């Protein structure tokens, strides 16, 4: 009931052991009372990496989308090393979803080594298991066992119906993931451990399909776009290998399913100056001689029946003379090219009167004249080129007009593919022109480029008219253990890539929210731009060039920070060398940068000399030592991680506060929200996540099937907990939930379709489906169902939630009313309580932990204690807890290496890997989460605790107390004791 | 939407009376040529003579026979008789509609890729 | 509980080894964050198995070159009692001494 | 009671008999995923004899029943694992024991 403390342990194990003297009795009881529960208590256990890989391949449909939604591919395993470094080995095929996988080395969900189907957004089918949302389900198959060498696993996927299919060996599974949220597009992934070897079967040149595809499915080798190449990645890093070493990479910029769909600009609609019959068929005119141009030089005659392959021209006249379905044709597509010049944001009409008469025209020979004589002289239009506003014109008008032609092939039923296959109805220019290669915009372009040189020629008067902060940055720094505070320092940093990048010096209080330059805490430099960043900006220097080197540096001795450029002393606009000048030493400096999507760049601190290039020119012969010179192991370094996690509330944050009243009568205990700052200057408003930090825990076995009645009370599963919203705030914009310990949107457009949800359908051999669970990381209620149950009534908003734990069933009542959405969940399932509000008032809402009758608090279901006392209690322990979008992290010392190639057109892609890695993991038991234990370094109250529980440990097996040390030996294993004491971090 | 409904195309002994009827409903704008095709079973669809609202027929080397083509814009129907019936021209025949006139197009890809097919219908000859 | 008694030996004193290299070479990145951490630990596992008798003979004659090679010869490197040391390894090596 | 699940095919001829020892690598853990035994740590094979009882009965049995070369997972109710007896310090009196065995060289 209050925390975990080491003074208490410090307690138990003055109780153990005392003058010399250990009571074996007390010993064995203490033991017995916590050891068995391995709860409330850190677990250590033995792990390894997991590393997925992708095809290169996305696909997912959307509204006015280009995707064909059926699609199909094969993976074969061939050598695969059981119980491979003491561990059965990983190995999983299935689908991703683009938005929302994002794994990182090391860490994650439950003990960690998350593999594909271990969160929602991904799905994976092993050996005989099905994976969603970190829950496996047992599937029947003909051949029920685990991945194994020379076997095959087809994945077939349909979005129309929201379908994932497997079949191994050619025999169907019937278990198959059903009604999955659609946002997104999904590629397929291969997550394996170490001793694997696999290829993919893509089809086509890049792999063969084995089995014949499921009718109405298409191959994925077909979906890839004409400028991309088919090539393995992965999802998200934040370093790469290059030829200098270690080079630290930003986000990374990727293509949404929005992209794919054309969005084009109403034209027709507008109407159009008298232009139209005056100057616009001279245009139209003009095209006709251009026209009739390119079938001279082609093969093309005059001959007035229309043969293409006799070559005859049907009008076979030097002027057009066209017919009304053909120079209405003409003149019709020159009025939408006005119309759409005019749509997208340009003018229409004339600007020079005399500029036609200038024009002159260009005299041919009579041997353009050919059969009855198609020549018209091309009106010449060197007098006005094109400038580069009329290419940017040229470029919309064609990115318009193909963006129409597109939304009209969708509408017809036009899917994209990789190949141009019409009897499929399909086109490589399906997608919309901004999406297309060079060759087609171009082919796309250049008659408008002609069309647009008329425009000039005749001189027209055509006249051209939160979260991403974190998606967008990314952040590297120093361990906090090499915080130095005197000497000078060097260490350099190439900028491969252009970029914003900010490269410095900063003090160890450095917030991860917090940009670099935006406050004092760093002297960072920001060459994008050619400008110095320190709470502010001002401009130093020049800006770099791709593959430029700064010696960012720095002096205590004399307190300034300068930097230096490929060996050249940046100066400043007065002149002065130093770039920062009276830095006072305060809390020290570390290293530091922050790169942008789609940048690399090394970081190379100075340890080796011989490695250390222009250091002779910037910091030797100064008297300034290269940083980390005199480091043995590589320096260890962090990374801001960008994953929403629950964090309590701050009693300093300046907007909002947290009250904690209760013992009231006719009252329960209550936790009240209140906004410092609603109603004044700076008061921010946006969606605001909130939970309790204890959680409850459904029963392992669901074997069900005035003044309260003690009996009742006594025999009751039943637990209650209400929530007050205040008047002032909207009844619209409130929630009232649960929660599962892996609920990570931290979305400011927070809504209930955005909750994450997955049916699991099994069925037998037959095809008869005899189960249908469902799976949401949010169980929560509707607002406007609140607002509309109800100008703003003094009366406080009572939301009721029932929950019973034996039976695993969900109720929901506002104010008395019971609600129709229920719910029900699966055995050994814990949930915790939660609202989503949005400030509309100075007091929102107000947390009542309180029973009703025969219905038990939800103290009993938190703590064992109160487990029987119907009394509602609040104890310290429990507390709000609101989510961080983005965090510090370690990154790992050593990375994995899998060699991943292209075998041969039969043999697709072949991936292995062979190297071992073993680090080791703390699971934190009631919030679900793993960490390593390396990552402590920087958590001294979790280190002193778990040095403290150690110390009890040894008090509990002290004095040859032999049993206790057999028990003892199940925690702590002789294999995680030998690599602790191997480990040198 | 521009759809093509082709109706026709019985099956008889050779020389057997065929008159195929495409009627193109749709946006009345853009409707300026009509197109016909055939394809035989395993086989590529090759152009039969195309008309174009200007009565503009343009025949190839598929026409041989009697393919005698008729159109009319009051309602968008075209009438194509293929008449006379050879072993060979047993295929699938389909109706096409396009804003491109007369096989040609000065403006360029955007209106070329600007075809609407029809659903066609089958003819054998016996 | 029984634990293979040779493979720790030989890992211990492959540890002891290369730990006394690191101290007696100069890093500002000492193991466990200090020098005592970087060798007590290691002293008194090292203490332990030797007292407990399973270091053989070799090993012993190794354990006294680390001690002090010229002093412990048989008919450059710095000994273990040459440079500085904390309180804690002083007392464990005297505790090997005794 | 107790439960098998074969999780890799193994020969499927060779039953053990009494009279036998056989050496297995296991993993044990909790209702919740609570690993507390692995003989795949410990670095060396577990080794049991049938018809002393030295074993848990729901072990003993679990052996018995399947074949050589198989790797299956056991679950032990408590009463064939310890039973209300459990052991203090580790295994909860009441808990039903899952156990990831493998059989290997019968002798």
């Amino acid at each position: 009931k209050h925390g975990r403390n080491h003074k208490v342990l410090d307690v138990l194990c003055s109780l153990c052991v005392c003058n010399g003297v250990a009571v074996r009795s007390n010993q064995d009881l203490i033991t017995e009372n916590l050891l068995p529960g391995r709860e409330l208590l850190l677990q250590t256990n033995l792990i390894n990496y997991v590393t997925s890989i992708r095809p290169n391949i996305f696909v997912g449909r959307a509204e006015g989308s280009t995707q064909y939604g059926k699609w199909y591919f094969e993976v074969m395993v061939d050598e695969v090393v059981p119980f491979l470094t003491a561990q059965a080995t990983h190995l999983r095929v299935g689908w991703a979803l683009t938005e929302g996988y994002s794994p990182y080395p090391g860490g994650g969900e439950g003990w960690g080594g998350n593999g594909v189907g271990d969160d929602l957004y991904s799905y994976g089918f092993d050996g005989l298991h099905l994976w969603t949302g970190h829950v496996a389900r047992p599937v029947t198959s003909p051949g029920q066992h685990l991945l194994a060498p020379e076997d095959v696993v087809s994945c077939c996927l349909d979005l129309s119906v929201p379908s994932i299919s497997f079949r191994i060996n050619g025999c169907p599974v019937q278990g198959v993931f059903e009604a999955f949220n659609l946002d997104g597009l999904f590629f397929p992934v291969v997550s394996f451990s170490a001793g694997v070897k696999v290829r993919f079967l893509l089809g086509g040149r890049h792999g063969e399909f084995k089995f014949l595809p499921p009718p109405g499915y298409a191959p994925c080798h077909e979906a890839v776009l004409p400028r991309e190449r088919l090539r393995l990645e992965p999802i998200k890093e934040y370093r790469r290998e290059g030829p200098r070493g270690p080079h630290l990479v930003g986000p990374s910029r990727c293509l949404s399913h929005t992209d794919f769909v054309p969005c084009p600009v109403d034209t027709v609609q507008i109407v159009l100056p008298p232009h139209l019959e005056r100057i616009r068929e001279k245009l139209a005119e003009n095209i006709h001689e251009l026209w009739a141009l390119t079938r001279i030089e082609q093969g093309w005659t005059y001959g007035p029946v229309r043969d293409d392959n006799k070559r005859l021209h049907p009008c076979l006249v030097n002027f057009h003379s066209l017919p009304e379905p053909e120079r209405n044709y003409n003149l019709q597509m020159s009025g939408e090219t006005l119309k759409t010049l005019l749509a997208l944001g340009c003018h229409v009409g004339m600007a020079d009167e005399k500029a036609e008469d200038n024009l002159k025209k260009t005299k041919l020979p009579k041997t353009y004249m050919m059969s009855n004589g198609y020549k018209p002289a091309p009106l010449d239009l060197s007098h006005v080129r094109l400038t580069p506003a009329q290419t940017t014109l040229v470029d919309r008008l064609a990115e318009n007009g193909h963006n129409v032609w597109a939304r009209d092939r969708v509408a017809q039923g036009w899917s994209y593919s990789a190949v141009q296959d019409i009897p499929a109805r399909r086109n490589p220019r399906l997608v919309p022109y901004r999406l297309l290669d060079e060759a087609t915009k171009r082919s796309n372009r250049d008659s408008l480029c002609q069309a647009v040189r008329t425009l000039l020629g005749y001189g027209y008067n055509i006249e051209p008219p939160n979260q991403s902060r974190w998606d967008r940055v990314r952040i590297f720094r120093a361990e906090k253990s090499y915080t130095v505070q005197s000497g000078r320092w060097y260490f350099e940093f190439e900028a491969v890539t252009t970029g914003e990048m900010r490269v410095g010096w900063a003090r160890p209080e450095l917030r991860p929210d917090v940009e670099l330059g935006a406050d004092e805490l760093a002297y960072v430099f920001n060459g994008h731009r050619g400008q110095r960043w320190h709470l502010g900006s001002e401009p130093f220097g020049r800006p770099w060039q791709s593959g430029d080197v700064v010696g960012c540096m720095i002096d205590l001795t004399e307190n300034t920070i300068i930097f230096t450029l490929n060996g050249e002393v940046l100066m400043s606009d007065s002149g002065s060398e130093t770039a920062f000048r009276e830095i006072e030493i305060g809390d020290g400096f570390l290293p530091v940068c922050s790169l942008g999507p789609g940048q690399v760049g090394h970081l190379n601190l100075g340890q080796d000399v011989s490695s250390l290039r222009f250091f002779a020119i910037c910091g030797l012969q100064e008297g300034f030592e290269p940083f980390a010179i005199n480091m043995q192991r590589p320096v260890t370094t962090w990374f801001s991680k960008s994953l929403p996690q629950f964090e309590p509330v701050p009693p300093e944050h300046p907007h909002y506060e947290v009250a904690r009243m209760d013992g009231t009568v006719d009252t329960p205990p209550c936790l009240r929200l209140a906004h410092r700052t609603w109603g004044s200057q700076n008061s921010l408003v946006e969606m605001l996540f909130l939970r309790l930090s204890l959680p409850v825990q459904f029963h392992q076995h669901f074997r069900c099937t005035n003044r309260d009645d003690p009996e009742i009370i006594l025999n009751t599963t039943t637990y209650y907990y209400s929530v007050r919203v205040f008047a002032g705030q909207e009844p619209s914009c409130v929630w009232v939930g649960w929660v599962t310990p892996d609920y990570h949107q931290h979305d400011m457009n927070f809504d209930l379709s955005k909750v994450r949800a997955v049916t699991v359908t099994m069925g037998d051999e037959q095809g008869n489906v005899h189960s249908s669970l469902k799976c949401s990381n949010c169980y929560m209620v509707w607002g406007g169902d609140f607002v509309s149950p109800g100008r703003i009534s003094h009366t406080d908003l009572v939301i009721g939630c029932l929950v019973d734990l034996a039976t695993g069933l969900m109720t929901f009542t506002a104010n008395g009313k019971e609600s129709n959405t229920f719910f029900q969940v699966e055995p050994n399932t814990k949930l915790f309580p939660a609202v989503f509000v949005l400030p509309t008032h100075q007091n929102v809402i107000q947390f009542e932990l309180g029973k009703q009758k025969n219905i038990m608090p939800l103290s009993a279901a938190m703590f064992l204690s109160e487990r029987k006392n119907p009394a509602p209690q609040c104890p310290p322990r429990l507390e709000v807890q609101m989510l961080m979008p983005v965090s510090w992290s370690r990154m790992p010392n050593h990375f994995l290496q899998v060699e991943t190639r292209r075998a041969g057109e039969r043999l697709g892609w072949a991936v292995q890997c062979q190297d071992p890695l073993t680090m080791m993991a703390l699971h934190i038991p009631e919030e679900n989460r793993c960490m390593d234990i390396l990552e402590l370094s920087e958590r001294l109250d979790l280190q002193r605790f778990h040095s403290h529980t150690l110390r009890l440990y040894r008090a509990v097996c002290a004095l040859g107390n032999n049993r206790v040390a057999h028990a003892l030996c199940s925690h702590v294993d002789q294999a995680q004791l030998l690599h602790a004491l191997e480990d040198a971090h | 939407q521009v759809q093509l409904q082709e109706s026709g195309g019985g099956l008889m002994q050779a020389g057997g009376s065929l008159r195929l009827s495409c009627t193109a409903s749709g946006s009345i704008f853009s409707i300026n040529s009509m197109g016909w095709y055939r394809q035989a079973p395993g086989k590529q669809r090759e152009l039969v003579a195309t008309i174009t609202s200007g009565n503009s027929i343009n025949y190839a080397d598929s026409v041989k026979g009697r393919f005698t083509i008729s159109r009319d814009n009051a309602k968008n129907t075209v009438y194509l008789q293929m008449n006379s019936l050879k072993p060979e021209d047993t295929a699938v025949y389909y109706c096409n509609a396009d804003r491109v006139p007369n096989g040609y197009n000065p403006w360029g890809t955007p209106n070329d890729e600007y075809d609407y097919w029809g659903q066609g219908t089958q003819v054998t000859v016996s | 509980p029984a634990i293979p008694l040779e493979a720790l030996r030989d890992k211990a004193l492959r540890m002891l080894g290369e730990a006394v290299r690191d101290g007696g070479q100069h890093a500002r990145d000492p193991v466990g964050g200090s020098v005592e951490f970087q060798f007590v630990p290691v002293l008194k596992l090292v203490s332990t198995l030797l007292v407990m008798g399973i270091f053989g003979d070799e090993d012993v004659k190794q354990i006294l070159k680390m001690i002090e090679p010229e002093v412990f010869t048989e008919e450059l490197e710095e000994g273990l009692l040459q440079m500085k040391l904390p309180e804690s390894v002083k007392l464990q090596m005297c505790n090997l001494l005794e | 009671g107790v439960e098998i699940e074969t999780i890799s095919p193994g020969d499927g001829r060779t039953f053990p008999k009494k009279g036998q020892t056989c050496v297995v690598h296991y993993t044990g853990m909790l209702q919740n995923g609570k690993k507390f035994d692995s003989s795949r740590d410990r670095n060396k094979p577990f080794k049991f004899r049938i018809g002393k009882q030295e074993v848990i009965k729901g072990f003993e049995e679990g052996a018995a029943q399947m074949s050589l070369g198989q790797r299956a997972k056991l679950t032990c109710t408590p009463d064939v694992a310890y039973g209300a007896t459990g052991h203090p310090g580790v295994i909860p009196p009441n808990a039903t024991l899952i156990f990831d065995v493998e059989l290997l060289n019968l002798e």
